[PDB]
């Protein structure tokens, strides 16, 4: 019946991998192994990864607010991922701000406009 | 040109820019105006002079502890509120949040001198 | 899955040609990535999440129909909860067990279906909480701050002047904002409570 | 001509045209068997008693 | 931000915009000014005084 998928660090760094099984609910699972690090998501059974209570950045995405990562004797993690920086304003209807100084800020914009032009001898 | 879409030509306020070659296509270098520093100031929609009603033409009313000032709205640099820097319209019965302060006005010393 | 269907004779003849279905799902991979990178496209564009301020005077402007409605398991806002409720999905979340399909053969579940036939259907990387909290935040950005908070720093306003410049900026003076600020609060209010009916 | 046949015309207008590629042809043959002198057995397989 | 492209956000002279979400899209709605009652009046392109 299917769902399967793997997590895969650079075989250039380990070769640990996590494998997640995206109709297996393990809540005899129809999975190869188990081996503990097993972690429940909307996206299926993963197994092989550290569950972390930390929001990070993304990396290698899972699916359904679940990222993982390779981190420190170094082990794939998964977790939430973080959707931006926690900020705030303080609305009141007698005041503003205003800037009294300013920066210079140049950005870097990159575009492809033209790809390769080829040309096939059928015969 | 100078677009004034926002973020189209960078995040910030577009000023100008460079493009780029690169193999296969374009970079571009974009120049914009970013607000640094701040600071937070008392604020009114009008103020209330003689009972007539003044709103700043380019700007907008300004309170440090003390003093009323009118702005450029992207940039703190104060300016005395005179009968110059603002339009009057209607009366100080009708706005919502109508500070009173003095308009001054720079013709009338010229009469009494 | 599709073509041999746990076949051995046909999967060795299938073999003939595997270039072929890796072919087809470099394709289709490419698709999914993409989907994923549209929705952060159009709603992830500030990192700056601002909060939805506790309703105070906004000067007569009503928002409660567009901010989140904190009661729900969802903090849907009132419009959005229509929203959702509106658009039917193919099914609901995106486990479905073989025991469930084992079970429910009478059932003739399309889904179990196209699954067995080797068609699977992956989940989004944002979640629908992920983006009702983008929409939060780009709402409680404008509210306090205008179009400040797309420039650069936040900067807060005013509600009220917030208007004035708008208007500024469509050719009609301030003072008319002010002058009639009563009517312009209602007629925003009358207007949300229509939309949502 | 070869413009001409792959257009279906006797006309051709302005412009470029891609045309086949550049072939040459054989001009001579090579057989190269190994240097085998026996006859194979065949009265032995079929002519056996 | 707010815009002056034409019909770009919503009919009529652009104010503001409030984005809602929506399963597979976005909702947007957006808030403009409409001129309503008109008069008639005669005109002409300048005065002279002196
Ligand atoms: C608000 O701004 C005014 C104008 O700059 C400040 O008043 C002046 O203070 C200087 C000393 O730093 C005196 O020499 C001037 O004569 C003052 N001007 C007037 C009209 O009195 C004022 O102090 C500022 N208020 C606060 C709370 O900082
Ligand atoms: C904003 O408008 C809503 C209506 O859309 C107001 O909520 C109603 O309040 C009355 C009086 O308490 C209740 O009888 C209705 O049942 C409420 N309707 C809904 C849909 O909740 C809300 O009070 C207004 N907000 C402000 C700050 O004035
Ligand atoms: C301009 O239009 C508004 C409607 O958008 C008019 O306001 C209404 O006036 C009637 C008659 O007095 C009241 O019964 C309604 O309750 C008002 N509506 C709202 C939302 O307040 C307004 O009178 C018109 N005005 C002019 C030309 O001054
Ligand atoms: C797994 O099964 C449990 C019931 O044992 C259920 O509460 C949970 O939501 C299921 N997991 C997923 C991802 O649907
Ligand atoms: C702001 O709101 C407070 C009540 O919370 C009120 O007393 C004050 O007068 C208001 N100021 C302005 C400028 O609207
Ligand atoms: C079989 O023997 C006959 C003579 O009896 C001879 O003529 C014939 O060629 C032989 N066949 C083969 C395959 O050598």
């Amino acid at each position: 019946f299917g769902g399967v998928s793997v997590i895969t660090p650079g075989t250039n760094t380990s070769n640990q991998v996590a494998v997640l099984y995206q109709d297996v609910n393990c809540t005899t699972w129809r999975v190869y192994s188990t081996g503990s690090n097993v972690f429940q998501t909307r996206a299926g059974c993963l197994i092989g990864a550290e569950h972390v209570n930390n929001s990070y950045e993304c990396d290698i995405p899972i699916g359904a607010g679940i990222c993982a990562s390779y981190q420190t004797s170094q082990s794939i993690i998964a977790y939430t991922m973080s959707l931006g920086a926690e900020n705030s304003c303080a609305y009141s209807n007698n005041s503003i701000a205003i800037p009294t100084n300013f920066t210079i800020s140049v950005t870097t914009e990159i575009l492809p406009v033209s790809m390769t032009k080829t040309s096939v001898d059928c015969t | 040109g100078q677009s004034k879409r926002v973020d189209f030509c960078g995040k910030g306020y577009h000023l100008m820019s460079f493009p780029q070659s690169a193999p296969h296509g374009v970079v571009f270098l974009h120049v914009t105006y970013v607000p640094a520093q701040e600071k937070n100031f008392t604020t009114a929609p009008a103020i209330c002079h003689d009972g007539k009603a003044h709103f700043p033409r380019e700007g907008v009313f300004v309170s440090n502890g003390t003093h009323w000032f009118v702005t450029q709205r992207n940039f703190y640099e104060p300016q005395i509120i005179t009968t110059d820097n603002t339009f009057v319209s209607g009366n100080c019965d009708v706005v919502i949040g109508i500070v009173n302060n003095t308009v001054y006005d720079p013709l009338q010393p010229e009469l009494d001198s | 899955m599709y073509i041999c269907g746990d076949s051995t004779e046909c999967s060795n003849l299938l073999l003939q040609y595997g270039s072929f279905c890796t072919q087809l799902n470099r394709a289709l991979t490419g698709i999914a990535v993409e989907q994923d990178k549209n929705t952060q496209e159009v709603f992830a564009q500030v990192k700056q999440i601002y909060k939805t301020p506790p309703i105070k005077d906004f000067g007569g402007f009503n928002f409660s129909q567009i901010l989140p409605d904190p009661s729900k398991p969802s903090k849907r806002s009132p419009i959005e909860d229509l929203l959702f409720n509106k658009v039917t999905l193919a099914d609901a979340g995106f486990i479905k067990q073989y025991g469930d399909c084992l079970g429910d053969i009478a059932a003739r579940d399309l889904i179990c279906a196209q699954k067995f036939n080797g068609l699977t259907v992956l989940p989004p990387l944002l979640t629908d909480e992920m983006i009702a909290q983008y929409t939060s935040a780009l709402l409680a950005g404008t509210i306090c701050s205008g179009w400040t908070f797309g420039a650069g720093p936040a900067l807060q306003i005013p509600f009220p002047m917030q208007m004035a410049y708008r208007f500024n900026g469509i050719g009609v003076t301030q003072n008319v904002l002010y002058e009639n600020q009563k009517l312009i609060a209602n007629q925003f209010n009358s207007a949300i409570g229509k939309i949502q009916d | 001509s070869e413009t001409k046949c792959t257009l279906k015309s006797f006309t051709v207008e302005k412009g470029i045209y891609q045309t086949s590629n550049f072939r040459v042809q054989p001009t001579e043959s090579i057989v190269r068997f190994p240097n085998i002198t026996n006859l194979c057995p065949f009265g032995e397989v079929f002519n056996a008693t």
